[PDB]
């Protein structure tokens, strides 16, 4: 599947859905915490 | 005055000099096209009639390049059962 | 992981936190591993940055059949990002499954006690990977 | 008087002489461009008409170079469970 990227709106769309999708999966690795220590921060991506 | 310096806005300089060694070299039918690699500029030394031609070509080649995200999927389904 | 670098315009530069492993060719030769990031950025007008990025994430794996094996994750692309905005370069969203049941032909599909005749294997696996800049 | 010495303010001298061997060499259609490496200066020996051209080119190439911090992230998430 090719996908051309025009401007900052296109990389906004694709890079936003990939970046916030993977960050969202790390949030699903944050709520689903470790079995031993709840007081340990998971590696999470930055805000924006 | 005689020679000028063009700052390329979307392309590398060495590619443009590798193209433009061929345009002036028979367009004269002297000329100097040299590319400052560290500072992103090619230098045209030409008479006034050739200068508008090469200026027009540099104006037509310094263009925004689009970018393509390619996503290739792979599916493999197997099934094996022997009695 | 997030390496970083600081170049000038149009001046290539790289980075490494790896090792040097003796790789034998016949003639032992030193081969570099580890997180490499070789960029050559160019500043385009409109404050856009064109980069020639040749990244690599190598890692020494064991096994050691005839010599040591590696694991590379390299890529050599050329992107055009904005002034401070992220762009996705590459990636891999692996996803597997699996099943290996081993019955006994007639007394294997008993709905009640047939379960203690089959050696039901399974394997679920999923692995994501991304490279941003 | 005849020849002059330019102190480059933002660029190396050997790059500028590697460019400017090509500009004067057909701009004459003698000239000497030599670069003092230890003292950051190239030396132009040229007539008065060529001197303003090469002076203008050196004035247009001695420019402030911007610098870019590149930060590349790497994300790897795995999950493996077999029963």
């Amino acid at each position: 599947r090719p996908t051309i990227l025009r401007d900052g709106m296109a990389a906004d769309g694709v890079s936003q859905r990939k970046y916030n999708y993977m960050r969202a999966e790390q949030i699903y690795r944050d709520e689903q915490g470790l079995s031993l220590m709840p007081h340990t921060a998971q590696p999470i991506l930055p805000a924006q | 005055g005689n020679s000028q310096v063009f700052y390329l806005k979307y392309s590398k300089a060495e590619d443009l000099v590798d193209v433009l060694k061929q345009v002036s070299g028979t367009l004269t039918a002297v000329v100097s096209i040299a590319a400052s690699k560290h500072s992103n500029a090619l230098i045209v030394t030409a008479p006034q009639d050739i200068m508008q031609s090469l200026q027009s070509v540099i104006e037509q080649l310094d263009i925004r390049r689009a970018q393509v995200h390619v996503e290739a999927l792979i599916v493999e389904v197997a099934e094996g059962s022997n009695i | 992981s997030t390496p970083s670098i600081t170049t000038l315009d149009n001046q290539e530069a790289f980075f490494m936190v790896g090792q040097d492993v003796p790789v034998l060719t016949g003639t032992v030769e030193r081969k570099k591993v580890g997180i490499m990031l070789k960029v050559t950025p160019q500043i385009n007008e409109g404050n856009a940055v064109q980069m020639v990025i040749e990244q690599e994430v190598s890692k020494v794996e064991g096994q050691t059949s005839l010599d040591v094996v590696f694991g590379e994750r390299k890529l050599k692309t050329t992107v055009l990002a904005n002034d401070g905005e992220l762009i996705v370069l590459g990636g891999l969203m692996d996803d597997q499954a699996g099943e290996s049941v081993a019955k006994v032909p007639l007394l294997g599909d008993i709905p009640l006690i047939g379960n203690l005749f089959k050696s039901t294997a399974d394997k679920k696996e999923k692995r994501n990977l991304m490279v941003f800049i």
